[PDB]
């Protein structure tokens, strides 16, 4: 079995001058995502949302309006840096949902103990066609 | 009289058009010295001129209302009031060398296509084949029509590509 | 916040964290003087009201409509004034 | 350190089995054209340097060996014009008779009846009338003979073989190592001094020498064939102090500080030459040693191999102020290891000097009878506008293109580059709204201009006869340059140009400069070209801003900068790369250059060219821009279909050329309009149709047959809606100011 | 040395940034003791001065511009037209009041730039935007009737 | 709330995941491949539409197929 790790508030964030590419109104009554990665010295990495920040010794936390951000920030840090990093989905209501590294293995490694859902036991011609379905409200990919 | 229309040879406004175009070329002559290479180049284009509206005369076109050379694009209605040359023979011509130019492409596509590198061979061109091919090329409705009844030209449908309706 | 050091994020603090600040309203108690403030209560009592603020459009939508009745003219304008001769046309009409 | 001239010997091999094989220089276009998709990357690909090789050396060898070819082209292409002018041309006979004689110097070959293009330009010569100017030039330089023309167009063809000959050496032979190209403070202490310095002290050498006599022999009123040769004239100081006597004297005054005695042939007076309605040559002798000299100061700037000077890098890293954190830190590295930026900032230059001279020489014509030819000043005017433009958006597209691929975060911490792209969503949104206050008050004046006018009320509508709109600032400075002589010019005779005020200057019966008067409606034109001009500044910096990253895309730095889309999700991502706001302001300048263009000709047509006749001046049109230019109906009336008429009636003579390009133009723009408005999907099933017909008959190439890309259709699209319009207001212009005049 | 562009109460990653005209003293001064910005008067008054200072704004431009401009009568048309720009933008307050205060929302909250709680201000709900509607309506009016007025008892008009 | 599929025609060589920029598809074990790997969807609320994982398949035809439907202020990819 696999735990999720608890998104730790006190963490410190990477150096950073304010950008305007930041949290809108989204934030505040919908969602804001937020990224934490382990970094093993001080060094300048790009921000999604424009400009250069400095993550620093150790633990950092960034916190970004859309889940692509992080994603975007994460990859650049696993292939610039080789660097992992959690993402975390935090509502303005106080619960907090772990994210991108949910089995604790990467979504590209099998894992054994996944979810196969989406997966569809034919070809992309076997599909029914689009009047024996008609007035239903699907597609014929969802059958 | 094809159509209502008259021949140029003896058309009035054919001889006025052809008045015109020569008295504005003298209206440009009547600045120069006569010997000068401006006024060569009028004369020469004087005599094209008056040339070229003496054969359109010549060759029994015809003119409408005014003087302006009419085509005819119906065998039998130009073949019988001898006018083939208009549309018919030029038909007969334009189909022999577009045929010729077009079958000299095809067999080069099939000369280079059992090729070890066709990719490399028609952006590279093998010039004496391309040669060889535009010379054998001038006999193409023979050999298409050859090819057609030995149906080597055509491919079977169910060899082609087709999308899944 | 608990921003303190470089701390942005808190749970327990979770309201400064997001972005939502007043940026510059203020709490305050005073600003308008007495009476006038009777006054304008008075002179916009009932009219809080949506169907009555509604209400208020129809006679601006009322008086629109008597423009148009009797408004338009008083002004003068064009479009109701008088006509002067006319003219015929490119050939024989009217 | 130390600045030195390091190459490598014998780099690349000259032999020709490179050229067997297409697509070389990247490894992506190996293995043979798979698709035609292969063939149009191989001629995009073809400058595209950083995609080749990796190595800086590489590329600024390259770059440096291109650099030479464009130059041999240009000497080619120069020799060409030279060679023209000698064999083909009558400017011997537009010598003697400037005024009358419209200059020629491309015929055509009688071969389908278009020696009717040879037009009756006069001095016994037929030919098609040139637009060009170069018959002023060699006037100012002081030809005036045809052997001239040739010798100068075997020495430009010299010229180009040494060109083709120094790349072939720098590429193959000697190519310079990178520290040879990074040597930037040689470099400019070199282009300013040796290049720019020397180069205005030799033409001014050659106006002192060759220039001033001949030319005053001609305005005196002299037959070309009689007027000594320049070499006689430079040989003995005689004839030099018959026609200026401070020669006489030779250059004892100068090296002993007396410069005041050579004051009649180095003189600034301003204005214009009465003679020829150019500009004095002794005042632009003067003004080439100024600069000359201003130049080679200039070029003892920056530090090289001795310790005088100051380091570009120094004087960048100490100018940070509190607003704006490290300054320039990182700015010296970003453009001494990345061409594009470089690129960047030189096209943006070039392209705005490219519009200020055809501000600065319609303004006011540096050559002997150039003002009174409108064909040649209007074609030049719109020629060099339509290059800044163009320059103007390549340098947006380079700026964009190092900010994908050069830009690197590390070393652009907390600095001016940083600080930008830190608040880019404040720059544009500013800019966003300065476009659409400015759409609103120029255009929707106009519109209401419409309305009032169709309304019957023109005392509503603004314009200089009802609501006034008057350049108040803009006429308070001419005012301020028709006073400066005597005043804040003392030593000037006459003011920079006659648009500022005073008399008309009328140069054989036609008016060479007169004064430009400014109402509403050139209050209107005027910010109708700002809101163009802003617009296209906000497509290209958002391109350049956005090019690395976004909200919508956080990670468009990775996607590259010419990509066509991310996808139809997140509602739809089309035209997201900074490749594409290049595109959309490619457009944008063509739209603003057309305007400012079409407001240039109608309104030097409307009050500036036209006719003396002793008792006033009459214009092409007739002063009609002052009650028709503030009403959009007014510009597609009486500027765009009265001045049509030219065009379109033009079949039959010496334009019908023109008459033909004007459809031709047409077509191209409308099939521009294809590309444009359709999607690849719809031309890549067709396509599939059209190869089942050949596969139907065994004519299938090899090389499968693809609808272009989406950046390549964009591309296609946009190149022929530019070549279109170009092309149609080219012929437009040139028909109408050569039929009338 | 000197530092005047800062984020915006520290955290760098919020789309404002600290500037000298977003946060100035005598600006922020001044943009807080605006009347939209009093979240602890009534929202009647407030929007009492705002319909005042709109229908006394909105005078000129119809007395100038306007097509009866040329006429001695421009100021009681203008008045009028005043009067119909307020009904138009009263029905504007109305329609947006209706959709976006159908219902509630307390989420979050807000505080200030020190780190105080404060409530959510009186005005965003739908009896509080009531009020500031009904203060717009007898404002605007009164605005635009002093406007009126203005033009005969003015001496330099 | 885009419909993402998978299909049998899927060799298991995880491009479409990694082209995923949101975190969509993952790999789950399987029997009908080589690779004993199929792609799987779990997660597509998150998915935006930009079919980044059709351009990485290089099954012919495509094995990861997305349907544009419903639109979210994720699936819009909203930041505001
Ligand atoms: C491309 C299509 C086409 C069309 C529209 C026409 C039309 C015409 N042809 Mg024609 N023709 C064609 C192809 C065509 N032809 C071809 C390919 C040949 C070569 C075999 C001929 C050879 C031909 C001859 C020899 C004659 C015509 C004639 C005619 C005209 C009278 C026909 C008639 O009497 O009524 C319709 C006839 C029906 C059978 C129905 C008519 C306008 C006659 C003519 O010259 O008019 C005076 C005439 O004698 N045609
Ligand atoms: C010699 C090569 C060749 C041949 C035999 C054909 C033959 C054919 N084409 Mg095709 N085509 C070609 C080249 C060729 N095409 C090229 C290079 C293009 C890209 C411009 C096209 C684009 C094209 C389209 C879009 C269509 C056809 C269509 C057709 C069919 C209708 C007849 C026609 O002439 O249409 C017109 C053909 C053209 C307009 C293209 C002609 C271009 C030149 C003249 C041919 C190439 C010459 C070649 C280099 C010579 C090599 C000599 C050799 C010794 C090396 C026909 C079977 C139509 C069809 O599907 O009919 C059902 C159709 O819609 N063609
Ligand atoms: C005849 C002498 C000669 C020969 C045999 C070579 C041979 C070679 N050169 Mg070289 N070169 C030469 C002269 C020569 N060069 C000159 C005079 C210059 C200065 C411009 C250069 C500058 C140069 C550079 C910078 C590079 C090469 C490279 C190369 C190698 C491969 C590229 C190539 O040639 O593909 C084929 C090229 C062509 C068939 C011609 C290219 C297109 C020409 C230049 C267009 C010129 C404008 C023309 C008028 C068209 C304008 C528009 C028109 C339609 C109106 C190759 C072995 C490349 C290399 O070594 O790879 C790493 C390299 O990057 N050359
Ligand atoms: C006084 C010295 C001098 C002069 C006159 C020039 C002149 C020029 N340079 Mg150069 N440069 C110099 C020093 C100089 N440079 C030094 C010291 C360096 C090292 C830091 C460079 C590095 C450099 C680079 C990297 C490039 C240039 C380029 C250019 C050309 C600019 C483009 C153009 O079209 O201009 C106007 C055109 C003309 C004026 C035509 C006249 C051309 C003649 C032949 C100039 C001869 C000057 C030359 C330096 C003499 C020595 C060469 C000799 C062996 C023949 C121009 C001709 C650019 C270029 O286009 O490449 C060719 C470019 O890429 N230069
Ligand atoms: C690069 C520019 C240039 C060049 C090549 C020349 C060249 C020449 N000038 Mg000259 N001159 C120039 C700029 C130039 N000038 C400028 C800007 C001024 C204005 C101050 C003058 C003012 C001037 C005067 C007043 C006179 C000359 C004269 C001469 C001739 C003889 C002087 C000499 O032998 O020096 C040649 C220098 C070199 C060969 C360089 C190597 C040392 C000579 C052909 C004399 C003459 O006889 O006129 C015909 C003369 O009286 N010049
Ligand atoms: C000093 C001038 C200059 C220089 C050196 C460069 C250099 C470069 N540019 Mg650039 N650019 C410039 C100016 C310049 N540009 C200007 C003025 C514009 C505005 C139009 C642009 C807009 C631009 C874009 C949008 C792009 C580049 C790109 C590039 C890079 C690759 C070019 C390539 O190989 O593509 C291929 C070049 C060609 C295929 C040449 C043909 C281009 C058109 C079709 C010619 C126009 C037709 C011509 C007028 C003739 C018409 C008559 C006709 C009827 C015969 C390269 C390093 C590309 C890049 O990726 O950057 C890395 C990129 O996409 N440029
Ligand atoms: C003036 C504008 C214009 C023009 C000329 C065309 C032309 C064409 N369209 Mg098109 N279209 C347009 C606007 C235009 N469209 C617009 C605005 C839309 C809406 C987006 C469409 C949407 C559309 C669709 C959806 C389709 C077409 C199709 C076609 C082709 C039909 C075949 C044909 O008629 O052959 C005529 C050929 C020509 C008119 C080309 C001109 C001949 C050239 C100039 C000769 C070459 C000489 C010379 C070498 C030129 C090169 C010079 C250079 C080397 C310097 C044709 C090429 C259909 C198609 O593909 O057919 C199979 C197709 O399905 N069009
Ligand atoms: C054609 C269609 C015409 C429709 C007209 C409807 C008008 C709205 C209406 O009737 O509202 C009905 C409400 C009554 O509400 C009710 O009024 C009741 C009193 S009574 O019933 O009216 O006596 C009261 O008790 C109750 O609380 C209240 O809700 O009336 C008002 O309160 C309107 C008062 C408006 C006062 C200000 C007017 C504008 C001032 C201009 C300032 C500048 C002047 C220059
Ligand atoms: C087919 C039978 C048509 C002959 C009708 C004869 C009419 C009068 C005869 C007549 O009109 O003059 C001869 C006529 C063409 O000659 P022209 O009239 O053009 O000659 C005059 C000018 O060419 C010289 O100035 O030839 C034809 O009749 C058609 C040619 C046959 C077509 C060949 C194609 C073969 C396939
Ligand atoms: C034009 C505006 C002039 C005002 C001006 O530029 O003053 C200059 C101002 C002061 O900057 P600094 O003094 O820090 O610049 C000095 C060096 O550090 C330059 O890097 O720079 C800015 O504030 C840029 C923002 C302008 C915002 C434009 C709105
Ligand atoms: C017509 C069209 C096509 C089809 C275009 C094709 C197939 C290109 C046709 C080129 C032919 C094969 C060459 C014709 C050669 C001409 C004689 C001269 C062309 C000019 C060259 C010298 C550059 C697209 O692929 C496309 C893609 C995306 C958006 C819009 C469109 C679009 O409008």
């Amino acid at each position: 079995a696999f735990t999720p790790p608890t998104l730790q508030s006190d963490t410190p964030s990477p150096i950073f001058g304010g950008s305007t590419g930041g949290l809108l109104s989204q934030a505040q009554v919908e969602e804001f995502h937020v990224i934490t990665w382990e970094s093993k010295k001080e060094q300048i990495f790009e921000m999604p949302t424009g400009g250069a920040a400095i993550m620093r010794q150790g633990p950092n936390l960034l916190k970004l309006a859309r889940k692509e951000q992080c994603l975007a920030l994460l990859t650049q840090l696993r292939t610039k840096f080789k660097i992992d990093g959690y993402i975390y989905r935090v509502f303005p209501n106080g619960e907090v949902q772990y994210l991108h590294p949910k089995d604790g293995v990467y979504p590209e490694k099998v894992n054994a103990g996944r979810s196969g859902d989406n997966t569809n036991m034919r070809r992309i011609g076997q599909n029914k066609e689009p009047v024996q379905i008609k007035f239903s409200g699907k597609i014929p990919a969802e059958f | 009289d094809v159509a209502g229309l008259t021949p140029c040879s003896e058309s009035k406004a054919f001889a006025k058009r052809k008045k015109n175009e020569v008295k504005a070329l003298n209206k440009r002559l009547k600045n120069y010295e006569a010997d000068s290479a401006p006024a060569l180049a009028l004369k020469a284009t004087i005599a094209r001129t008056e040339a070229r509206f003496d054969k359109y005369a010549k060759q029994g076109l015809l003119c409408g209302t005014d003087g302006l050379p009419h085509l005819i694009a119906d065998p039998g209605l130009a073949l019988r009031y001898g006018h083939a040359g208009d549309v018919f023979i030029p038909t007969i011509g334009f189909i022999y060398f577009a045929g010729w130019l077009g079958y000299a492409g095809s067999k080069y596509l099939q000369a280079v296509a059992a090729t070890a590198k066709p990719i490399e061979k028609e952006i590279i061109i093998d010039v004496p084949l391309a040669w060889k091919l535009l010379w054998e090329g001038f006999g193409w409705p023979l050999r298409a029509f050859a090819e057609y009844k030995n149906g080597s030209l055509m491919e079977d449908d169910a060899k082609i590509t087709v999308s899944p309706r | 916040k608990y921003g303190e050091e470089s701390r942005y994020f808190d749970l327990k603090d979770l309201e400064n964290t997001v972005g939502s600040w007043d940026m510059y309203g203020q709490e305050d108690k005073s600003r308008y003087n007495g009476l006038q403030s009777e006054f304008f209560e008075r002179a916009a009592n009932g009219l809080s009201r949506r169907e009555y603020i509604l209400g208020l459009v129809a006679i601006g939508g009322a008086g629109i409509l008597a423009w148009g009745g009797k408004g338009a003219a008083d002004v003068r304008l064009p479009t109701v004034g008088p006509q002067q001769p006319a003219q015929v046309g490119p050939r024989g009409r009217l | 350190k130390k600045v030195k001239i390091v190459v490598d010997r014998n780099p690349v091999a000259t032999n020709f089995e490179k050229w067997a094989k297409p697509g070389h220089f990247s490894r992506t276009l190996s293995k043979g054209p798979t698709t035609t998709t292969w063939i149009w990357n191989l001629h995009a690909d073809a400058h595209d340097f950083d995609t080749q090789t990796s190595d800086l050396e590489e590329i600024s060898r390259k770059v440096f060996s291109a650099h030479f070819g464009q130059l041999g082209i240009i000497f080619i292409w120069l020799s060409g014009m030279y060679f023209h002018g000698a064999r083909f041309s009558n400017y011997e006979a537009w010598l003697t008779d400037p005024t009358h004689i419209k200059p020629s110097a491309q015929v055509v070959w009688p071969i389908v009846g278009q020696e009717i293009l040879n037009a009756d330009v006069g001095g016994g010569f037929q030919g098609l009338q040139i637009t060009s100017g170069f018959f002023q030039l060699w006037r100012a330089a002081g030809i005036t003979s045809e052997l001239q023309l040739y010798t100068t167009a075997i020495g430009a063809l010299v010229m180009a073989a040494a060109m083709f000959f120094a790349g072939w050496f720098h590429y193959h032979k000697a190519a310079p190592k990178l520290e040879w190209f990074q040597n930037v403070e040689s470099m400019l202490n070199h282009h300013l001094g040796g290049l720019l310095g020397l180069g205005s002290l030799a033409w001014a050498g050659h106006q002192i020498h060759v220039s001033l006599p001949i030319n005053k022999l001609l305005d005196a009123g002299v037959d070309p064939k009689e007027i000594p040769l320049p070499h006689e004239f430079t040989l003995n100081p005689e004839l030099m102090a018959q026609l200026y006597p401070s020669f006489s004297k030779g250059l004892a005054p100068f090296f002993t500080l007396d410069w005041a005695q050579y004051s009649d042939f180095l003189t600034f007076q301003g204005g214009l030459n009465p003679v020829t309605g150019g500009l004095w040559l002794t005042d632009t002798v003067h003004h080439h040693l100024a600069i000359a000299v201003l130049f080679l100061i200039a070029g003892h700037q920056y530090r090289t191999n001795w310790g005088i000077g100051s380091s570009l890098k120094e004087i960048l890293e100490a100018h940070k102020g509190p607003f704006t954190g490290e300054g320039h830190k990182g700015l010296y590295e970003i453009l001494t290891t990345s061409w594009h930026a470089q690129l960047a900032i030189n096209l943006a230059l070039f392209g705005s000097l490219s519009i200020i001279v055809a501000h600065h020489m319609y303004a006011m014509p540096p050559y002997p009878y150039l003002a009174t030819d409108y064909g040649t000043q209007l074609s030049l005017f719109t020629h060099h506008m339509w290059i800044g433009g163009f320059c103007i958006v390549g340098a947006g597209a380079h700026a964009a293109i190092f900010m994908v691929r050069d830009y690197d975060p590390t070393n652009n911490y907390n600095n001016l580059l940083d600080r930008v792209l830190r608040h880019r969503d404040a720059i544009i949104s500013h800019l966003n709204w300065v476009c659409i206050f400015l759409g609103f008050h120029s255009f929707g004046l106009y519109i209401h201009n419409d309305t009032m006018s169709a309304l019957g009320r023109p005392q509503d509508m603004f314009s200089d006869t009802a609501i006034q709109l008057q350049p108040v600032f803009a006429q308070w400075v001419q005012n301020t340059h028709f006073l400066a002589p005597g005043f804040t010019a003392p030593n000037a005779l006459a003011s920079t140009s006659p648009s500022w005020g005073g008399d008309v200057v009328a140069v054989g019966g036609k008016v060479a400069m007169m004064p430009i008067s400014l109402g509403t409606a050139d209050f209107l034109v005027h910010h109708i070209h700002a809101f163009t001009i802003h617009v296209t500044v906000l497509i290209l910096l958002k391109g350049v801003l956005y090019a690395r990253s976004s909200r919508l895309i956080p990670d468009k730095a990775n996607l590259g900068f010419r990509f066509p889309c991310d996808g139809p999700g997140r509602g739809g991502t089309c035209q997201v790369s900074a490749w594409d706001h290049v595109f959309l302001g490619l457009f944008w300048m063509y739209n603003s250059i057309s305007i400012v263009i079409f407001h240039f000709s109608w309104k030097m047509q409307s009050d500036v060219w036209g006719t003396v006749s002793a008792n006033g001046v009459s214009h092409i049109t007739g002063g009609n821009f002052a009650q028709s230019a503030n009403t959009i109906n007014g510009w597609l009336r009486d500027f765009l279909w009265a001045q049509s008429s030219q065009v379109i009636q033009s079949y039959g003579s010496a334009l019908s050329a023109y008459g033909l390009i004007f459809l031709g133009a047409h077509f191209v723009w409308a099939f521009s309009l294809m590309f444009l408005f359709s999607g690849r999907g719809y031309w890549q099933e067709l396509i599939e149709s059209i190869v089942w017909a050949h596969n139907k008959l065994k004519v299938a190439p090899a090389i499968q047959p693809r609808a272009l890309s989406i950046t390549q259709g964009r591309a296609v699209g946009v190149a022929h809606y530019l070549l279109g319009g170009i092309a149609t207001t080219w012929s437009f212009f040139l028909a109408r100011i050569l039929a009338v005049g | 040395k000197v530092q005047v562009v800062q984020p915006v109460n520290g955290d760098p990653f919020i789309g404002m940034l600290e500037t000298p005209v977003t946060s100035s003293p005598a600006i922020a001064w001044y943009l807080s003791n605006l009347p939209a910005y009093r979240t602890g008067v009534s929202p009647l008054l407030r929007g009492v001065e705002i319909g005042l200072a709109h229908g006394y704004l909105l005078v000129g431009p119809f007395i100038k511009l306007g097509p009866l401009r040329d006429v001695e009568n421009v100021a009681e048309i203008v008045g009028c037209i005043n009067g119909a720009a307020t009904v138009l933008i009263l029905t504007l307050c109305l329609a947006y009041g209706a959709v976006t205060f159908q219902g509630e929302g307390p989420q979050v909250g807000v505080k200030t730039l020190s780190g105080r709680s404060i409530p959510r201000d009186p005005l965003q709900s739908a009896d509080g935007w009531n009020k500031f509607t009904a203060g717009f309506a007898v404002g605007g009016l009164s605005g635009a009737a002093w406007g009126y007025l203005c033009t005969q008892i003015l001496p330099y008009y | 709330s885009h419909t993402v599929k998978i299909y049998d025609t899927c060799i298991g060589c995880t491009q479409c995941v990694r082209a995923c920029p949101t975190d969509v598809l993952e790999m789950v074990p399987w029997d009908g491949c080589k690779a004993n790997q199929i792609a799987s969807a779990p997660r597509t609320e998150d998915c935006v539409g930009c079919k980044r994982c059709e351009s990485a398949c290089p099954t012919d035809f495509l094995s990861v197929r997305v349907y544009l439907g419903s639109e979210t202020t994720r699936s819009m990819g909203l930041a505001y």
